[PDB]
């Protein structure tokens, strides 16, 4: 939240970050346990924590640009994934009345990123490989008066990630306003394996 | 340097804008008791002996939310203080009077032959804050304020004070436009240990509805 | 009389003061002709010369600005006399040795003017560190003890500014140094020169006071005469020379009755407390950035004050 | 180089400020910063030469010194234009000085707190509900008769003749000036640093000259000596019973005359302004920055 | 002790260098050396720091167009403001008499203002900008030191251009009285008798009454159960019917929804969490486009013009209707109309919402002012 | 800018007289295209002699080097504080320069015949400042010196004043003077009123320092140094009067500080030009106005 | 510190990297960073 | 002032240059007798009377 956060961080700033960080860990922390005993109006509660807790990550990945992890069904950019235990997980699911969707697409294998023969010549003699050594010749040697702006530089930041085969991804989808967080519980994983997860 | 001038100017006649509080994101006064000293207000000023003036300087401490104290009887009922009003024990209102003059003024916020403006009944509940010569004014009015040190925020300046007293009685349309546009009553700084006043303007942003009623909570 | 106005046609055009640009990134030639001040190194072709317009009278011009050409003073010194590690922006002092021909100077840099005041009584481990022995540079003074005794090394040494460039020569070390103007390097490519002083020897006057900011805070150089030896401190303000006195005084009150209560000023020259001397000005808002300084083996910490203004004058007794 | 600062009114401007302050052009006006755009805050004197009864001519001195100079050419509502004064550049500076002092040739210009009065220079902008106080400019022999004058009355202050010290005298007009009481510990440190120079030059006085002066005395007359009144001082009975020598007498002077440049470099206080070719026609002249 | 040894290609020059050579390097003939033997005599592994990639912001124009504060503030490109000292604007309003007449000519003043940041140049990159280059390097030295100019230009007007928004922002917020004076001053109930002296005593009762009832009525937004959307519609739009629209550009059609013919009308100023608050009390939004003008409008000096304002000043807006004087509504609209008409009607990204009859459209600038570390 | 200023008017000798310091520097009258021969340097002053009022027109009016002399013009560049210059040592005095030293112009006090070109034009001397500041001790002191020694034989003697007064020191560099052995009373020679300046401050000094002592004191404590300072004058000159007419007490005082700011101003050499880099094989040495 | 300051093809992406970000760099969220105002914030010499 | 740079790198491991005296033309100074005098080497040193 930036409106605390704008002064400059006096003394008499965080004299009273500090009472607000007691604050929210006396009454807003351990929420499932608040919508039990509240009632009626329990999934407004946990819809709006939700979305509290999704906008108050400062979610600016550089790669936000690449379309990767859409929705299956409508189209829309999956923003930010959750991880939960598989016991809060049907609580969540009830709670949240149902999921929009039962599958999201994804890239089905993983992005291969090899040195490449100037990368390999550059790796042997001084020892220090760049990410696309023909996109830097590219932006230097061969137009380095272009000036590179966001469309134009788009297929560059995304190293191939971009046209790899969709397959679908069998996960639970919420709906969080417009952004679609997709919930996961990997406690399966952990259970069968005799760790704490 | 790139310069740039640009000339707005009002074409409706009435108001054109209106600014509302919405939220309350943090007090951020840190609001407890902790009255400032006067005698970092007057350093200078002392009684006759030299070591009785240090021993009670010593003894009170005399070396983040500022009270101040007027002095008030305690026949004062509760249901004054009950009811949110002006903490001088007398009903300060700035309309009840006439605008644009000082005689009558005058009469109603400090004269006590007329009664008080809220209730019929009564001149005032303290005498020792409502008077020409009262311990208020002794206290916190600018005319015996000299030899003070400037950049203090003695909160309660700001109920006493003579040129906010003609400032509020111009015209109601005047007044409300003159306290939006300028932001100076003397108020308070935004982000310090101790609450100075501020002095440059347009650089932080605060608003007072204190000095436009004369009131409190 | 025609030719009268192509001569005022030649003579006419004042540097573009005002320009109505219209947006950033289109980038019009005539902001570009704003905004391109002339160079002064280019390589060496008849047209090459022409473009960079070297041959133009005072100023530069391609056929008053408000800035100034810098002038660069050679100096002459021994070769143990400086170390060859020195950092280019350092301020440098003359000592005018006592022959009449002489030919090679005498410089001093203040890490090497530290061991003309310590020998005889962190910085002092490096002072010791660069300049080994102190009986090489006990000697470009002929008799430091009998000057300092009668108080009057200062008007001795008459402050050059900062280096430039030092041709690391065998026996006869040839420096360059701005004496007056924007200090600036001498290299192909031309790279910004920051002055340094050590941070120890170098207290600042702002800071130390703990509304009005100009442009234009000088750096003062203060030579001092204790009886424990005398100190060259270095001083930033923001204030005129009539304040620089005043606050100087007061700084050095502890000193001055230090110096009373320990020596008695028997005879009549003991009295003069050293002086001072504007070194020139620099910007008041991005001034002295710390930074640190490595020779091969220490660290000591020492100030960058960027972008320098060299302006020496003479000395001002503190008393 | 492009030196124009604009000034913005937090406010409007009623006519009469406006016709007083059209007759204030060209004159020599201090300034808070040297960016693009300032408030009407932080120009002038004003904020640290207030509205008071007591004032601090050696504090307004340092505020003159410390901040940047500038002139003021165009005046409108809402908004008027300066110049700033850099070192470096030529400008033109008119006289507009209400105490009318005529230029010397050549010679060079003094800015000065405003020693005539408060309301002699001072323009009341009641609409911004703020002071414009202005800096006087008055030529370097009236300005030292006028830093010496005050200094003079406040050593005097302690002692009573008060006509004939604060009242400046010139071949144009005879002016009054406005005399505090105390000017502070600034004005009693100028006095220190004062009394410092002079004890240090009555240690390392030479003895030669008073030799000299108690036979020139009491063989010449002269109006370098008639302020004597044709008396020696007793000091002069009491220390010219030495001998004279040499060696002592240019070990005094060699260190006299290196504390006489720095006690006239203390009375630099102020801004100097080594002007060239003034006009008794343009009411104008060359300045620069010295 | 300062040599690496990376498998390089080396090449096999045949010269007779390998001869007399340990009894020299155990002298130290060379001043840097490193002797390889056993199992250090390998071609060592490749080792190497990966430098991945190289990132930056595009600094985004802001055109002040492109925000929705402009449709508070219709404007006119006037090439020549330095030679404007005074703007005024007379205002002749009749006022027609009731059986059981009167003209208020009341006079309005511009206020200029002025803004300026400074952006900075070292002495290298104008220097090596007017040189030319011949080698590759100096070359790719130059585009740098260009793009370093073009950028710190370009910074230059978009500072510029966030500056004008700000001072936007600070010149309304300057008109600008409180909610709880203009949430009864605007009630006419209170103006019928003449503001005497009693009826203004309850005026000063009725904004202490609105203070501690009707101030922050957000945050009484969320424990009203689920009656939290009908009460912000229910206080935002008296807050729209606060404000007088008797305006003189309100004839002309500066803005619209992108949808129908309906005016916008308003523009709400909030901050993000209350803006992200707003759009899920209000529900669904109108939409999502909002057509406006593309560019300023344009008024320049022409000759009738400026054959006044070189003798005396006194230049007039529209010299051409004057010269012309009947007078109609619709007649003289599009003299008031002076360059606003006819622009070619660019959508403007921003959110819209409903209050009865009027659309207003409601947006947040912390995306704007929270790129510049400066407090909104 | 344009810098050069042609001055119209010689025959051979002349041309070689003026061919001999085509390097020097002189002062003009004013900035401008053409002049005539008067107003070149130090002719309308120079011609009874008198130092302050030559060293106040030295600072008056710009200075200028010369470049080239024709059969009736000489052409010469003044000098402006922006850019830089080649001057010469080619003074009849030979003083010798040195690296990264201060040049100063004073008033030729070396008699009328060395640093001069008969027709008139009259060079001033350059030579460096502490050369500049010891000469003017030297020459102070032998001033009141003669003057003692015209009036009292018993103070000192002739040959105790010339065996420190006749030579300058400065690096080894062990010079001679031309000293005038005959002034003449009653003032009629050079430096005649500098010394009767230097007599009265020195006079009125006493005067001055216990007054202030004794003013500055009862202001109880800006600072302790005024009475620590107490200690180091002697008791002699402490106990003088404590008490004056304060009218006369008062004019004494304005009269001292007027005196003692015009002489710390003229101790103060004036035009202090400062060097860069001077070559003794080209006797040429870049300098520049400060 | 590990941070090297030689000109690069920076390039240019859209997410808004800077949001409270003065703040968090005087308070030294970041491993390793460079304040370079006014002069210096060009691209070095190669 | 022109400027000019080179930049030379030895790329023989072992000595590539070498240099003899050939003849001599003048032994310039005389192999004579002239002593120095410790007079002027330590002038500060005396004796007694």
């Amino acid at each position: 939240d930036p409106t605390f956060t704008e002064r400059g961080f006096s003394k008499t700033v965080k004299s009273d970050l500090i009472a607000m960080f007691k604050r929210h860990l006396l009454e807003h922390s351990f929420f499932l346990d608040r919508a039990e005993n509240m009632g009626s109006g329990f999934s407004q509660y946990v819809r709006s924590r939700l979305s509290e807790m999704v906008a108050a990550v400062s979610g600016e990945s550089v790669l936000k640009g690449v379309s990767t992890y859409t929705t299956a069904k409508g189209g829309e950019p999956v923003g930010g994934v959750f991880i939960v235990t598989d016991n809060v997980l049907r609580q969540l699911l009830t709670f949240l009345g149902e999921e929009a969707d039962n599958q999201i697409m994804g890239p089905s294998s993983y992005a291969s990123f090899v040195v490449r023969g100037e990368n390999l010549v550059t790796a042997v003699s001084y020892g220090r490989v760049m990410r696309t050594f023909e996109h830097f010749m590219a932006r230097i040697v061969d137009s380095p008066e272009k000036a590179g702006s966001t469309k134009s530089d788009l297929p560059a930041v995304a190293a191939g990630v971009e046209d790899q085969p969709r397959v679908p991804i069998s996960a639970a989808v919420i709906k969080l306003g417009n952004h679609a967080v997709a919930v996961e519980s990997l406690q399966k994983m952990y259970n069968d394996t005799q760790s704490p997860y | 340097e790139v310069h740039h001038e640009m000339a707005s100017i009002d074409t409706g006649l009435s108001y054109s804008s209106t600014m509302t509080p919405a939220r309350v994101a943090a007090i951020t006064t840190d609001m407890g008791i902790h009255t400032q000293d006067f005698f970092s207000v007057f350093p200078a000023e002392a009684f006759g002996n030299q070591q009785v003036n240090d021993y009670i300087k010593a003894k009170v401490g005399a070396q983040q939310a500022t009270c101040e104290i007027i002095v008030t009887p305690v026949t004062a009922d509760v249901a004054y203080f009950q009811k949110s009003n002006s903490p001088r024990g007398r009903a300060a209102c700035v309309v009840s009077c006439e605008n644009y003059n000082q005689e009558v003024a005058e009469g109603l916020i400090y004269d006590h032959s007329r009664p008080d403006a809220a209730y019929e009944y009564r001149s005032t509940v303290n005498p020792w804050a409502s008077q020409l010569g009262s311990l208020g004014d002794i206290m916190y009015n600018s005319s015996y304020r000299q030899t003070a040190v400037p950049g203090l925020y003695s909160p309660c300046r700001a109920f006493f004070n003579k040129e906010e007293l003609l400032r509020n009685n111009r015209g109601l349309y005047n007044m409300v436009n003159e306290y939006s546009q300028r932001l100076g009553g003397h108020p308070a700084t935004s982000n310090t240990e101790v609450q100075f006043v501020v002095i440059a303007g347009t650089d932080v942003f605060l608003e007072q509805p204190c000095s436009f009623l004369q009131e409190a909570f | 009389r025609r030719r009268l106005q192509r001569r005022i046609a030649g003579l006419l055009p004042p540097p573009a003061r005002r320009l109505n640009i219209s947006r950033g990134s289109e980038f019009t030639r005539d902001v570009r002709g704003l905004v391109e001040e002339h160079a002064q190194a280019s390589s060496l072709s008849a047209a090459a010369v022409w473009r960079a317009g070297l041959l133009a009278p005072g100023e530069v011009a391609v056929a008053w600005s408000g800035w100034r050409p810098p002038v660069f003073g050679d100096f002459l010194i021994h070769a143990s006399s400086f170390n060859n590690a020195e950092a280019t922006g350092t301020p440098l002092f003359q000592f005018k040795q006592s022959d009449p021909f002489s030919g090679v100077d005498a410089v001093f840099t203040p890490l090497s003017l530290f061991i003309l005041m310590n020998h005889g009584r962190g910085l002092t481990r490096m002072a010791n560190l660069l300049y080994d022995s102190p009986a090489t540079l006990a000697d470009l003074v002929p008799d430091f003890g009998r000057l300092v005794a009668d108080r009057r090394f200062h008007n001795f040494i008459t402050p050059v500014g900062p280096l430039v460039e030092n041709i690391k020569s065998t026996y006869l070390n040839k420096i360059t140094t701005v004496v007056h103007g924007p200090v600036v390097s001498k290299a192909i490519p031309r790279s910004t020169v920051k002055v340094t002083v050590p941070q120890e020897a170098f207290v600042d006057l702002d800071a130390w006071l703990s509304q009005p900011c100009p442009a234009d805070a000088r750096l003062y150089v203060a030579l001092t005469y204790e009886e424990a030896g005398p100190r060259f401190t270095f001083f930033q303000s923001s204030r005129g020379h009539c304040q620089i006195m005043n606050i100087l005084r007061i700084y050095y009150s502890p000193s001055i009755m230090h110096r009373y209560a320990v020596v008695q000023p028997l005879h009549i020259e003991e009295l003069t407390f050293g002086a001072v001397a504007c070194l020139g000005t620099f910007s008041a808002t991005d001034g002295w950035r710390r930074s640190a300084f490595n020779y091969r083996g220490s660290s000591l910490p020492v100030v960058e004050i960027d972008s320098f203004y060299s302006n020496v004058s003479d000395w001002e007794v503190i008393l | 180089m492009d030196l124009k600062v604009v000034v913005s009114l937090s406010s409007r401007l009623y006519t009469d400020e406006i016709a007083k302050m059209q007759q204030r052009i060209g004159c020599i006006l201090p300034l808070a910063s040297t960016h693009g755009t300032q408030n009407v805050q932080g120009l002038g004197l004003g904020q640290v030469y207030s509205l008071e009864t007591v004032p601090d001519y050696v504090s307004m001195y340092n505020y003159l010194s410390d901040c940047t100079l500038a002139v003021l050419d165009e005046v409108s509502v809402d908004s008027l234009i300066l110049t700033k004064i850099v070192p470096g550049q030529t400008y033109a500076i008119k006289n507009k000085y209400q105490p009318f002092f005529q230029w010397h040739g050549t010679g060079s210009l003094s800015v000065m707190p405003p020693v005539f009065g408060r309301e002699h220079a001072t323009v009341k902008l009641e609409s911004n509900d703020v002071d414009i106080v202005f800096p006087m400019v008055l030529p370097t022999p009236i300005a030292e008769e006028v830093l010496q004058k005050i200094l003079l009355f406040n050593v005097y202050s302690r002692v009573v003749v008060h006509m004939h010290l604060g009242s400046v005298s010139y071949l144009g007009h005879h002016y009054e000036l406005a005399l505090p009481e105390v000017p502070g510990p600034l004005g009693l440190a100028l006095l220190d640093n004062l009394s410092l120079y002079f004890c240090i030059m009555v240690t390392l006085l030479p003895r030669a000259s008073m030799r000299l002066v108690r036979g020139l005395i009491r063989h010449e007359h002269h109006d370098l000596l008639n302020l004597f009144q044709e008396m020696v001082p007793d000091e002069i009975a009491r220390i010219d019973l030495d001998d004279l020598s040499v060696a002592d007498d240019l070990s005094r002077m060699r260190v006299m005359m290196t504390y006489l440049q720095s006690l006239a470099s203390l009375f630099n206080l102020g801004p100097r302004l080594a002007t060239a070719a003034y006009s008794q026609e343009t009411l104008t002249a060359t300045c620069w920055l010295r | 002790e300062g040599v690496e040894n990376r498998p390089f290609p080396y090449l096999t020059v045949d010269a007779d260098l390998l001869s007399n050579l340990r009894q020299s390097a155990a002298e130290g003939l060379f001043h840097s050396f490193d002797l390889l033997v056993g199992k250090d005599a390998r071609e060592a592994g490749i080792k190497f720091e990966v430098l991945l990639g190289v990132y930056t912001n595009a600094i985004q124009y802001v055109r002040f167009l492109e925000t929705a504060l402009a449709v508070s503030c219709v404007n006119t490109e006037f090439k020549d403001l330095s030679r404007m000292i005074d703007g005024k604007i007379q205002f002749r309003i009749s006022v027609p008499t009731i059986a059981h007449q009167r003209t208020f000519i009341v006079v309005k003043n511009c206020h200029k203002h002025h803004i300026s940041t400074e952006m900075e140049l070292s002495m290298l990159d104008l220097e090596i900008l007017h040189s030319i280059p011949e080698t590759p390097v100096e070359y790719a030295e130059y585009v740098g030191a260009v793009k370093t100019v073009a950028s710190a230009l370009q910074f230059g007007v978009d500072a510029l251009e966030r500056g004008l928004i700000n001072t936007v922002l600070s010149v309304k917020l300057r008109h600008a009285p409180p909610m709880f004076i203009l949430q009864t001053l605007a009630d006419p109930t209170f103006t019928e008798r003449g503001f005497s002296k009693t009826v203004k005593s309850d005026l000063i009762a009725m904004f202490k009454r609105h203070l501690l009832e009707h101030s922050f009525f957000l945050d009484r937004a969320e424990n009203m159960g689920s009656g939290f959307s009908q009460y912000v519609r229910s206080r935002l739009s008296e807050m729209v019917a606060a404000v007088s629209g008797e305006s003189v550009l309100k004839g002309v059609s500066t803005y619209t929804t992108a949808k129908g013919g309906e005016p916008v009308g308003g523009v709400f100023i909030v901050t993000d969490n209350v803006l992200r608050q707003l759009l899920t009390f209000l529900g669904e939004e109108a939409d999502n486009q909002i057509m406006g003008p593309s560019s300023y409008a344009s008024f320049v000096v022409r000759g009738e013009n400026l054959v006044t304002a070189v003798s005396y000043g006194r230049v007039m807006r529209t010299f051409e209707h004057f010269m012309a004087r009947a007078g109609s509504t619709k007649s003289d609209l599009p003299a008031v109309a002076a360059g606003v008409e006819d622009q070619p009607r660019v959508p403007i990204s921003a959110a819209v919402i409903k209050l009865g009859n009027h659309a207003v459209a409601v947006e947040s600038l912390q995306k704007m002012y929270n790129d510049t570390q400066s407090p909104y």
